[PDB]
Order: structure tokens, then C-alpha cells, then sequence
């Protein structure tokens, strides 16, 4: 009876064939798993890229809205500058039209005035000739008519005759009255001298006024203009800083939101028993006295590990990633008691004050055959001060290439063993292991994100402090500019008030000095008249006294009287003829001369007004041309900058949209491929499970058959 | 024997009926899914069309808004031009008024001058209406007249000289008075111009003050709106903290799903047990939790193995791990019975200080009690924290001792504490709605925050504008102060000129009185001369006209001088009329310029009104079209939400059907293959 043995051998051959089929299916599943791992890595990269793309969409879209608002504001400023340039061009065109019109009018008026002046130059060739003659005739009449009156008076005086003189009495009048005239001369001496003193005083006052009339005001105005320009530049810089600070605040808020989202994602993984513990230990930390900064946070943020074995760390880390280190044990006990309505779960503390039981550990790596063995402490960056605690955690956790060798060395030496691929073994005899997906202890990965978020928050706080300092500086500069402007205005007002008082005083003193000079001229004329009267007295009365001092006869006197009468008649006739000719010439010429003078008077005033207006218009036109050129240059520069900025923003928006569309399409394709791969993997796993069940049944049947 | 076969056949028939029903259900679900996919395709097509229409409408609205904004700049320019035109018109009206007053004054002066010239001509005409023997008689007549009145003639000559001096003084005073009058007229014109400028400045200052008050009110309103936005943001932040508590409840539900995934790994281990020999299972049910004392305690300390599994052989552990790799099951911890031998003999019962030891409070059979005493080690339990500290710190032995409530000290001295009040919760489907509501609220809050940021930017711009307005107001105040100082100086100068003119007139009154006295004396002298002439007439039968070579000739010369002065006054009146005509020509040119400017302003205003009306009509049409499109898009979005909910329900139904089909297929593999194995065993038995 050997057919049972043949059946057993056939079953063994079938089991071997099933094992070969399982190996082929495992190779196919390994290829599919490599494809699925590549697809999953691509999908994670695409999901990160899409989250970044959406965050960029929101943030850079607010930024692009702000940039478009700034570009529109620049375009509106350029449009306002162009409107102002057009207004200045219209003002210049009106000024040029007024120049042309008023200049034709001024040319006509100047031609008329020059014709009148040329006629009046000929009129003077005529008026001077008429004058010379009229003045000569008037002098003759004064030397004839007044001479005639004097001769008549002399004849009347000579008419009186007393044989038994009165001349002595006349001498008294020649002496006393002349003495009175001398007293009048004394009045002239007291007036001419007084007039000279007043003239000297007026000259000194005029010199003093002219000295003040003269520099400082121009320098003050220039300084005020420079201060105003500096204030405008400071205001522009402050506006730019305000825009930069607003953008910084917006991006900081976006970063804070992203950090909060990342923290929530990280917390989504931990068991809530210890999540609530973390929360409670936190608000207790910010509640009670933690001034010495005894809290050092979780283990993860205090150590980094080489990525090549990072997985290992995490699997050997586990809950140990969340160890908290505190300076003093008493603090930990007090905190734990203060969880007196405990609403959270697991939470551990490791005091530094009594940190002990960290026994010394010696690594046998000195000998050979430990190349496969890699101490983990060699791959960790940490603060040396905590070495003991760290050693308690990752010290004695060894890395092995083979699980059997790891167990052998664990038996030889009491250390926890694990493989690079994550086959965690226990020194005490337990064994651990299992398949691990791409998900892991993301807290360590999220620890870097949290640190970056904290750094960004610190940078945002520094930027806010700088913005506050800049705003304070801008306010101080504005206050200083306003104070300087007010001081300059007050100084200019005081200088102008002093100058106006000086000018009013100068005008009043000049009117007074003109009145005094007219009085002095009148006094000089009176003194000349008094001297002439004294000479006439000394020539008539003194001469008569001298002659009579050496008759009651007037033979020669009678002849002189007859000659005087004849000369008086001749002078009357000559004066009549003169007066007639002079009046005719005057009516002929002086009427037109005065008419021309009157016309030129209003004409002269109109010409002066036109000249002043033309000068002001020319100065204003030059200034407006310079301002228009500067404004045109500035507007061209601003338009170029705005166009460049708009083109850049449009290009960035188009690129972002294209990238978003491509990412969405790639994500959809990757999702479809992943679904297909998952279906294939599920089918393969079901087939493998069926094959394993069949193999188990065959083995059971073979054992039952061999039992006999 | 055959009873098992009959039972297997009945079970197979029932499984086949169930599989047929499940296949029918799956076919119906597939048809429904295809219909839903077609509906979703149509819905997304409609949504894309609506989005394109909305994009076109938004582009049109943005174009209209930009056109209107440019219209704001054109309107500002037109307003500036109209303000300039109104200022020019006011200046032209003030001119017209002053020029008309001056023209009336000049016409009155011209009429007076013409009347004076006519009167002078009439007087001259009235005024312009002596022999050999007569001369012989006049010789003796004049001789006698002189002999009689030489003193009278001398007095008359002196009076004439004094009158000439007084007349010279009177003309000097009159010239001074005329100069003061001309200065006063010029000062009055300057004061009128300065008063017009000051009135314009005062109107500008009032307008600036009104604008500053309006801007301050607008800034206060903006600050109040910003404060209200900040308060609403704080309220929305509190509401978002409340919504994050709902997100936290959703995370707890995901934690329940994670616990279910942990449960799944354990029936996979049980499947391995059915496939591998002599496996025990999880340790949760291998412990005694009765008495409700330090019940959780042990679990806490034993947590690392409290979720581990006991297996026969370490080789079995490795092959199970390989199976986990092959079929992607999961990760767990294994304790094989072939390695526990390490630390069995630790069965000491030393002094316990009247306290319970871990093994004492656990149910067991020999190898499980081996396993638990191995894993526990030196685990001890105490009653209170103070008792634990007294029994631990005071002693030199360090170990894993825990309190009744959970506080524990590790073998290395890690003091630890914590207790949680669990709240078993479900309602993930309700959370799906709560999460969606929270997301919508967060989106609304983000939109509100963006609006608040825009409002803050607008407020900053308004603050800058207010600062500029304050600077302009300060400049205007300085200009007004300067104008007031100039007006005060002009008033003081006018007062001084008036006082000087009053003093000159007072002096002119004395001069006129002296002239009148001299004229009276001259009249008396003329009466005396007339008496002398009448006395001489006793022999006469003239003299005033005979010396018309001197008396009436001088009178005619004076009359000619007066006529020349009247002609000069007429020429001055003609020059004033020419000045008035030139001012009227300038005013007519200004009227033409103002008419052209008013026509241009009317054309610009008409163009602006037409552009504004067109923009308003376009904006209204776009708003109506956008409201209709938004209503259509809201209806489409509601339909799409309903379709998405239906698709989710269909997907859940399909997942349930697939799970049922997989269970049935596994049973058939575990039943149909079981039936085949039973048949093979029966056939083998029949071989005997």
C-alpha cells in the first residue's frame, strides 16, 4: 500500500507549484507596489504643490489686487499730471494770445506816443523859441513896468519940496526898517540854518531807512523751500513704508493661518489621551509661574536625526517623542496637582534637578563584525546638556542589518535592536514589526514647520516694530516741518511788519522833508527879495541922502521925469504888442502841447501797466514751461514704470493660472491611476489569500494522510 | 456522515441566493451610478457655461467701473475749469461794476467841464464886446491924479503884490490838495482790489473749513466703521474658536475611525490564528478587571503589551511579519512562547507593606500567568499620591510603581500623571454638515477680513488727505493773516492821508479868508480910484480902456489862460472817456471770452452728463444681467449640491454592496471550498 505515499508526493509537488505561483505573484505585486509608491510620492508632491498653489492664489491674489490698485493709482496720478500739463498749456496759450494782442496794442500805443513825442520835439523847437522871447519880454516888463512904477514914485517924492530935511527921517526908515530886514535876515539865518539842519536830519533818516530796505529774507525762504521738499520726500517714503508694512502684515497673517492649519494637521494624528495632556500642560504653563523657562517642550523639537534612518527613530521613539523635561521635580508635582479637575490624559515629566539612574553605557563597536551595527547616538544633533535623558531614550537602541543577528547580540548584550527597514526588537525578549505606510511621526517633520512659523512670526513682529518706529519718525518729521514752516512764516511776518512800518515812516518823513524843502526854497526866495530890497534902498534912499547932503530945483529932475513918461508910454506899447504876440503863439501851440501831454499821461500809465503785466506774464510763462517739462518727464517715467508693473503682474497671474490648471489635471490623472492600482492590488491580495488558504488546506490534508 | 454534506449544500444554496440578490442590487447601483455620472457631467457643463457668462459679466462691470473712474477724473477737471470760469465771471462782474461807477463819475466830470467851458466862453464874449487933444488933456489929468493919490496908488500896488503872493500860495495849496486827492483815489482803487481779494480769500477759507469739517466727519465715520469691523472680527474669532471645537469633535470621530482600524488589525491576527497553530490573541480579555479597584491602573502600566499578541514560536512571529508585508495588513507586537523562558523564575512574594501586587489581581492559566508576570516585572499599586511618595522616595529602590488613580513613577524615575473623562461620540454624518457649515463661516469671515483690510487702506488714504487738507488750511490761514495785515496798513495810510488833507484844507480856509480880505481891500482901493476919476471928470468928457494896453490886455491874457486851462480840462475829460472806452473794450473782450468759456463749460457738462447717463444705463443693464446670472448660478449650485449628496449616498450604497459581495465571496471560498474538501474526504474514506 504505497498509493498514499504517491498522493502525498503529488500534494507536495502541488504545494511547490503553488509556492512558485505565489513567488511570481509576489514579484508582480512588488512591481505594482513600486509603481504605487512612485504614484503616491508623485501624489503627495502634487498635493503639496496644489496646497502651495492655492495659498499663493489667495495671498498673491490679494497682493496682485493691491498691485493693480497701485498701478491704477499711478495711472490716475499720471492722468492728473497730464490734465495739469494740459491746463498749463492752455494757460500758456492764453498768455501767448494775450501777449500777441496786448503787444499789437502796445505797439500801436507806442507808435502814437512816439508820433506825439516827435511832434512835441518839434513843438519844443517851437515852444523853446516862444519861451525865450516870452521870458525876455516878461523880464523887460519887470524891468520896465516895475521900473515905470518906481519912476512914478520917485517923481511923486521929488514933487514935495521944502526950502527949510525929511531925508534924515527916511534915513531912519533906511536904517531901522533895513535893520528890521536884518532881523528878518536873522529870521533867514534862524530859518536857513534851521532848514539846513532839517535837511541834514532828513538825509540821515533816509540813509537809515535805505539801509534797512536792503538778503536774509531770501535765505529764509530758500531754507523753508528746502525743508518743504525734505518733508515731501519724507512723506513719500512714509507712504512707501506704509504699503510695505501692509503687505508684510497680510503675508504674515497668511503664514500664521498656514501654521495654525499645520498644527491642527499634526494634532490630528496623536491620540487624544495625550493631545489633551499637551493642551492642559500648555495653558497651565502660561498660567502658573514658569519664569525660569523650566518647560522644555516635547522631545522631538529638542533633537534632530539624520533622515537616512529617521523612520527607525520614530518607530523606536513613539510616545517618547512627547517627553517633557523640567528643571525641578517639585515644579512637575505642583503642575500635576494643579490638573485638579483633570480634563486631559497622559503627560510625563523628567526632572533635571534629580535626573539620575542614567547608568553608564559602553558600546562594543570597538571590535570587528559591528559594521552592520550602527549606534544611533552617532546620527543625532542635540543639546549636549541633556545627554543622559537622550541616552535613556535613544541610547541602547541599536541598528542591525539582520533580525537574527540583532537577536543574537541582544542576548549577548542587553540592548534594543531594530533594522533600517523597521523591524523593532526588544532586549527583554519581545519582538515587534509590521508594514509601515508613508504616514509617520509627522510631528518631527511638522516641528520644522512650526519652527519656520515661529521665525516668520518673529520677523513679522520685528517688521511691525520697524513700521511703528518709521511712523513715529514720520510724525516727528512732519511736526518739525510744520514748526519750521510756522517759525519761518512768523519771522517773515515780523520782517514784513518792520519793513512796512519803516516804509510808512519813510513816506511820512519824505513828505515832511519835501514840505521842508519847499519852505526852504520859499525862504531862499524871500531872502533874495530882501537882499534886492536892501540894495534898492541903499541905491535910492542912500543915494538921495548922499546927493542932497552936499536947491529946491528939478530941472534935470524934470527932464528925467519927461524921459520916464516917454519910456513908460513906449513900454506900455511894447508890452501890448508882446502880450498880443505871446498870447497868439500860446493859443496856437501850447493848447496842442498840453493836449499831447495829457494824452501821454494816461497813455504813459497804460503803457506802464501793460509793461508790468507783460513782465509778470513772461516770468510766469518761463516758470510754467519749466514745471511742465519736469511734470512731463515725471509722467513719462511713471507711465513706463506702471506699464512694466502691469505686464509683470499679468504674466505672473497667467503663469499661476496655467500652473493651477496643469496641477489639477495631473492630480485627476494621478487619482485615476491610483484607483486602478488599488483595485489591482486588492485583486492580487485576494488571490494571494485564496492561494494561502488552499495551501493550508493541502498541508492539513497531507498531515492527516501521513498520520497513518 | 451525509448530514454534514446536506448542511453544506443548504448553506451553499442560501449563499447562492444571497449572491444573486447582491448581484441584482449591484447592477441596479451601477446603473444609478452611470445615470448620476451623466447628470454630473451635464451639471459641470452648465456650471462651466455659467462661470464663463459670469466672467464676461464681471469683465464688462470692471470696464464700466474703470470708465466711470476715468469719468471721476474728467469730472474733477471740469469742476476745476468751472470754478475758474466762475471766478473769472465774478471778477468780470466786479470789474463791470467799478468801471460803470468810474464811467458815471467821468461822464459827470465831463459834463461839468463842458458847462464850465461854455460859461467861460460866454463870459469872454460878454467881456469882448483916447485921441490927440484928448491925450493932451489926459497928460494934465494923470499928473493931477498922481499928485493927489500917489499914496493911494502905492498902497494899491502893494495890495496887488500881496494878492499875487497869496494867489501863488493858493495855487500851491490847490496843487498839493489835488495830489493828495489823486493819491487817495489810487489808494481807494487799491483798497477795492484788496477787498475783492480778501473776500475771495474769505470765501475760499470758508469752503476749505466746510471741506475740512466734511472730511473730519467722513474720517470719524470711517474710524467708527473700522471699530465696528474690529468688533465683528473679534466676535467672528470667538465664533471660529467655537467652530474649531466642532472641528475638534470631527477629529475625535476620525480618532474613533482610527480605533476601528486598530480593531481591524486584530481580526486579521485572528485570521492568522485560523491559519497558524496555537495562537492566543490579545491580552485585553486575558485579565481580571472585576472589583472596580485599580482596574484601569494595570492597563495603563501594561499598555505597551496591553495591545500585543501572544504566539507560539519566534519563527511563527517572523512568518507572521512576512505575511503582514505580503498582504499589507498592519503592525503589532508579538510575544512567542519559545522566548518567554528568560524570566519565568521571578515568582517571589516578598514583603508588600500590606499592599496589593499586580499578579494578585489578574485571572490566568499557567502560561498566561507566566506571560503577565514577565511583562509586569516589579509593578506595584498604591492608594494615594502621598502614600506612593512615602513608599517610593523614602526608599532606595526604584521601580515601576503606580497609584490607584494612574500616577506612576518609571523604573528610571519618570514621575507621571493624567486622567481623562471620555465622551463616546458618533454623528460623523451630522459632522459632515457641521464641518461644511464651519468652512462656509470661515470663508465668510475671510471675506469680511479682506473687506476690513480694504476699509483700513481707504481710511489711511483719507487720513493722508486730511493731513494735506490741514496743511492747505494752515497755508490759507497764513495768506489770510498777510491779507489782513496789508488791509490794516492800507487803512492806516488812508487815515494818514485823510488827516493830512484835512490839515491842508484848514490851511486853505485861512488862505481863502486872507484872499477875501485882500479882495475887499482892493475893492476899496478901486472905489477910491473911481472917486478920483469922477472928480477928474469935472474937466473930462475911457481911461480904463485907454490903458487896455495894460489893464484889459492883462485881463484878456488871464482869460486866455483860463480858456487854455478849460481846454486842458476838456482834453483830460476826453482822455478819461478814452480810458473808459478802452476799459469797455477790455470788458467786451472779457464778455466774449466768458461767453466762449460758458459755451465750452456747457458742452463739457453736456458731454459729462451724457457719459454719466450711458455709464449708469450700462451699469444698470449689467447689474440686471448679473443678478439674473447669479440667481441662475445659485439654482445650479443648489442642484449640484443635491447631485453631490445623491452621488455620495450612491457611493456609500455601492461600498456597502461591495462589502457584502466580498463577504459572500469569502464565505463561498470558505464554504464551497469546504464542501469540496468534505467531498474529497468522503471519497478518500470510500477508498477503504
Amino acid at each position: 500500500d504505497r498509493e498514499l505515499n504517491e498522493v502525498i508526493n503529488q500534494m507536495e509537488r502541488l504545494d511547490g507549484d503553488y509556492n512558485n505561483t505565489v513567488y511570481s505573484s509576489e514579484q508582480y505585486i512588488q512591481e505594482l507596489d513600486k509603481r504605487e509608491d512612485m504614484i503616491d510620492q508623485v501624489s503627495k508632491k502634487l498635493s503639496s504643490i496644489e496646497a502651495s498653489l492655492k495659498i499663493k492664489n489667495a495671498t498673491d491674489l490679494q497682493q496682485a489686487k493691491l498691485r493693480e490698485s497701485e498701478i491704477s493709482q499711478k495711472l490716475t496720478n499720471v492722468n492728473v499730471k497730464i490734465k495739469d500739463v494740459q491746463q498749463q498749456i492752455e494757460s500758456n496759450e492764453e498768455q501767448r494770445n494775450l501777449d500777441s494782442a496786448t503787444l499789437k496794442e502796445i505797439k500801436s500805443i507806442i507808435e502814437q506816443r512816439k508820433q506825439k513825442l516827435s511832434k512835441i520835439l518839434p513843438r519844443y523847437q517851437e515852444l523853446t523859441k516862444e519861451e525865450a522871447m516870452y521870458k525876455l519880454q516878461l523880464a523887460s516888463l519887470q524891468q520896465k513896468q516895475r521900473d515905470l512904477i518906481l519912476k512914478k514914485g520917485e517923481y511923486a517924492r521929488f514933487k514935495s519940496k521944502d526950502e527949510r530935511w525929511i531925508h534924515s527921517e527916511i534915513e531912519e526908515l533906511k536904517s531901522s526898517i533895513q535893520n528890521l530886514n536884518e532881523l528878518e535876515s536873522q529870521l533867514q539865518m534862524d530859518r536857513t540854518s534851521l532848514r539846513k539842519q532839517y535837511s541834514a536830519i532828513d538825509e540821515e533818516i533816509e540813509e537809515l531807512i535805505d539801509s534797512i530796505n536792503g538778503g536774509q529774507l531770501e535765505d529764509f525762504d530758500s531754507e523753508l523751500i528746502h525743508l518743504k521738499q525734505k518733508l515731501s520726500e519724507s512723506l513719500d517714503t512714509r507712504k512707501e513704508l506704509w504699503r510695505k508694512e501692509q503687505k508684510l502684515q497680510t503675508v504674515l497673517e497668511t503664514l500664521l493661518s498656514d501654521v495654525n492649519q499645520n498644527q491642527r494637521n499634526v494634532n490630528e494624528t496623536m491620540s487624544r489621551s495625550l493631545a489633551n495632556g499637551i493642551i492642559n500642560v500648555k495653558e497651565i504653563t502660561e498660567k502658573l509661574k514658569i519664569s525660569p523657562e523650566s518647560v522644555f517642550g516635547t522631545l522631538g523639537e529638542l533633537i534632530k536625526v539624520n533622515d537616512k534612518y529617521k523612520t527607525c527613530a520614530e518607530v523606536i521613539g513613539g510616545n517618547s517623542l512627547f517627553h517633557i523635561v523640567v528643571d525641578t521635580e517639585e515644579t512637575a508635582t505642583l503642575i500635576m496637582n494643579e490638573l485638579y479637575r483633570m480634563k486631559g490624559g497622559r503627560v510625563t515629566f523628567i526632572p533635571l534637578n534629580r535626573l539620575s539612574l542614567d547608568s553608564d553605557v559602553k558600546f562594543p563597536s570597538n571590535t570587528t563584525t559591528q559594521i552592520q551595527f550602527t549606534p544611533l547616538i552617532k546620527k543625532i544633533k542635540y543639546e549636549p546638556r541633556f545627554e543622559k535623558a537622550v541616552k535613556h531614550v535613544f541610547g541602547k537602541t541599536i541598528v542591525v542589518k539582520d533580525l537574527g543577528q540583532g537577536l543574537k547580540l541582544a542576548k549577548k548584550h542587553k540592548l534594543n535592536a531594530i533594522t533600517l527597514d523597521g523591524d523593532r526588537a526588544d532586549k527583554r525578549g519581545v519582538l515587534t514589526g509590521g508594514y509601515l505606510d508613508q504616514h509617520k511621526r509627522t510631528r518631527l517633520e511638522s516641528l520644522k514647520n512650526l519652527n519656520e512659523s515661529r521665525s516668520q512670526h518673529k520677523k513679522i513682529l520685528e517688521e511691525l516694530d520697524f513700521v511703528r518706529n518709521e511712523l513715529n519718525d514720520i510724525d516727528t518729521k512732519i511736526d518739525q516741518v510744520n514748526g519750521n514752516i510756522r517759525k519761518v512764516s512768523n519771522d517773515r511776518e515780523s520782517v514784513l511788519t518792520n519793513i512796512e512800518v519803516y516804509r510808512t515812516s519813510l513816506n511820512t518823513k519824505k513828505n515832511e522833508k519835501l514840505i521842508l524843502e519847499e519852505s526852504l526854497n520859499a525862504i531862499i526866495l524871500k531872502l533874495e527879495k530882501l537882499n534886492t530890497n536892501r540894495t534898492f534902498a541903499q541905491e535910492k534912499l542912500n543915494t538921495f541922502e548922499n546927493d542932497l547932503l552936499q536947491s529946491e530945483l528939478s530941472k534935470e529932475e524934470k527932464e528925467r521925469l519927461e524921459s520916464l513918461t516917454k519910456e513908460i508910454s513906449a513900454a506900455h506899447n511894447k508890452l501890448n504888442i508882446t502880450s498880443d504876440a505871446l498870447e497868439g503863439i500860446t493859443t496856437t501851440i501850447d493848447s496842442l502841447n498840453a493836449e499831447l501831454e495829457s494824452k501821454l499821461i494816461p497813455q504813459e500809465n497804460d503803457l506802464e501797466s501793460k509793461m508790468s503785466e507783460v513782465g509778470d506774464a513772461f516770468i510766469f510763462g518761463l516758470q510754467d514751461e519749466l514745471k511742465e517739462l519736469q511734470l512731463e518727464k515725471e509722467s513719462v517715467e511713471k507711465q513706463h514704470e506702471n506699464a512694466v508693473l502691469e505686464l509683470g503682474t499679468v504674466q505672473r497671474e497667467i503663469e499661476s493660472l496655467i500652473a493651477e490648471e496643469t496641477n489639477n489635471k495631473k492630480l485627476l490623472e494621478k487619482a485615476n491611476n491610483q484607483q486602478r492600482l488599488l483595485l489591482k492590488k486588492l485583486d492580487n491580495f485576494q488571490k494571494s489569500v485564496e492561494k494561502t488558504m488552499i495551501k493550508k488546506t493541502t498541508l492539513v490534508t497531507r498531515r492527516e494522510e501521513l498520520q497513518q | 456522515q451525509q448530514k454534514e454534506e446536506l448542511t453544506d449544500k443548504l448553506s451553499a444554496l442560501n449563499s447562492e441566493i444571497s449572491s444573486l440578490k447582491g448581484k441584482i442590487n449591484n447592477e441596479m447601483k451601477s446603473l444609478q451610478r452611470s445615470k448620476s455620472s451623466f447628470v454630473k457631467e451635464s451639471a459641470v457643463i452648465s456650471k462651466q457655461k455659467s462661470k464663463l457668462d459670469y466672467i464676461f459679466k464681471d469683465k464688462e462691470k470692471l470696464v464700466s467701473d474703470l470708465r466711470l473712474i476715468k469719468v471721476p477724473q474728467q469730472a474733477a477737471g471740469k469742476r476745476i475749469s468751472h470754478i475758474e470760469k466762475r471766478i473769472e465771471s465774478l471778477q468780470k462782474d466786479l470789474q463791470r461794476q467799478k468801471t460803470y461807477v468810474e464811467r458815471f463819475e467821468t461822464q459827470l466830470k465831463v459834463v461839468t467841464r463842458s458847462k464850465e467851458a461854455f460859461e467861460e466862453e460866454i463870459k469872454q464874449s460878454a467881456r469882448n464886446y483916447l485921441n490927440e487933444n484928448d491925450l493932451k488933456t489926459y497928460n494934465c489929468l494923470h499928473e493931477k491924479y498922481l499928485t493927489e493919490g500917489g499914496s493911494i496908488l502905492e498902497e494899491k500896488i502893494a495890495v496887488l503884490n500881496n494878492d499875487k503872493r497869496e494867489i501863488q500860495e493858493e495855487l500851491e495849496r490847490f496843487n498839493k490838495r489835488a495830489d493828495i486827492s489823486k493819491r487817495r483815489i489810487t489808494e481807494e482803487l487799491s483798497i477795492t482790489g484788496e477787498k475783492l481779494d480778501t473776500q475771495l480769500n474769505d470765501l475760499r477759507v470758508s469752503l476749505n473749513e466746510k471741506n475740512a469739517l466734511h472730511t473730519e466727519r467722513l474720517h470719524e465715520l470711517k474710524k467708527l466703521q473700522s471699530d465696528i469691523e474690529s468688533a465683528n472680527n473679534q466676535e467672528y474669532d470667538l465664533n471660529f474658536k467655537l467652530r474649531e471645537t466642532l472641528v475638534k469633535i470631527d477629529d475625535l470621530s476620525a480618532n474613533q475611525r482610527e480605533t476601528m482600524k486598530e480593531r481591524k488589525l486584530r481580526e486579521n491576527i485572528a485570521m492568522l490564528k485560523r491559519f497558524f497553530p496555537g495562537v492566543k490573541g490579545l491580552v485585553h480579555d486575558l485579565c481580571h478587571p472585576k472589583k472596580e479597584k485599580y482596574g484601569l491602573a494595570v492597563s495603563t502600566i501594561l499598555g505597551k503589551n496591553f495591545d500585543s499578541v501572544i504566539v507560539e514560536n519566534l519563527t511563527v512571529a517572523q512568518e507572521c511579519i512576512a505575511f503582514l508585508k505580503k498582504q499589507r495588513a498592519g503592525t503589532a507586537s508579538f510575544i512567542p512562547l519559545d522566548t518567554i523562558e528568560t524570566e519565568l523564575p521571578t515568582l517571589s512574594l516578598p514583603d508588600s507593606q500590606d499592599y496589593i501586587l499586580s499578579i494578585n489581581a489578574i485571572d490566568y492559566e499557567p502560561e498566561y500567568e507566566k506571560a503577565m508576570q514577565y511583562v509586569c516585572g516589579d509593578s506595584i499599586i498604591c492608594n494615594t499620591l502621598n502614600i506612593a511618595k512615602d513608599l517610593k522616595w523614602k526608599k532606595g529602590i526604584r521601580g515601576k510603581l503606580v497609584t490607584i488613580e494612574g500616577a506612576l513613577i518609571h523604573k528610571a524615575g519618570l514621575m507621571t500623571g493624567g486622567i481623562s473623562g471620555d465622551a463616546n461620540n458618533r454623528w460623523d454624518k451630522e459632522e459632515y454638515q457641521s464641518l461644511m457649515s464651519l468652512k462656509d463661516k470661515l470663508l465668510i469671515q475671510i471675506d469680511e477680513l479682506s473687506n476690513g483690510q480694504r476699509s483700513n487702506s481707504i481710511r489711511a488714504r483719507e487720513v493722508e488727505n486730511s493731513v494735506s487738507l490741514l496743511n492747505s488750511d494752515i497755508a490759507n490761514l497764513r495768506t489770510q493773516v498777510t491779507q489782513q495785515k496789508r488791509s490794516l496798513d492800507e487803512n492806516r495810510l488812508e487815515i494818514k492821508y485823510h488827516n493830512d488833507l484835512i490839515e491842508k484844507e484848514i490851511q486853505p480856509k485861512i488862505t481863502e479868508l486872507k484872499k477875501k480880505l485882500d479882495d475887499l481891500e482892493n475893492t476899496k482901493d478901486n472905489l477910491v480910484k473911481e472917486k478920483e476919476a469922477l472928480q477928474n471928470n469935472i474937466f473930462k468928457e475911457g481911461f480904463t480902456i485907454k490903458e487896455y494896453e495894460n489893464h484889459s490886455g492883462e485881463l484878456m491874457r488871464q482869460q486866455s489862460k483860463e480858456l487854455q486851462q478849460l481846454q486842458k480840462q476838456i482834453l483830460t475829460v476826453e482822455n478819461k472817456l478814452q480810458f473808459e472806452t478802452d476799459r469797455l473794450s477790455t470788458t467786451q473782450r472779457r464778455y466774449e471770452k466768458a461767453q466762449k468759456d460758458l459755451e465750452n463749460a456747457q458742452v463739457e457738462m453736456k458731454s459729462l452728463e451724457e457719459q454719466e447717463y450711458a455709464i449708469e444705463m450700462k451699469i444698470g443693464s449689467i447689474e440686471s444681467k448679473l443678478e439674473e446670472h447669479k440667481n441662475h448660478l445659485d439654482e445650479l449650485q443648489k442642484k449640484f449640491v443635491t447631485k453631490q449628496s445623491e452621488l455620495n449616498s450612491s457611493e456609500d450604497i455601492l461600498e456597502d454592496m461591495n462589502s457584502n459581495l466580498q463577504v459572500l465571496k469569502r464565505e463561498r471560498d470558505g464554504i464551497k471550498e469546504d464542501i469540496e474538501k468534505f467531498d474529497l474526504e468522503r471519497v478518500t474514506a470510500l477508498k477503504n
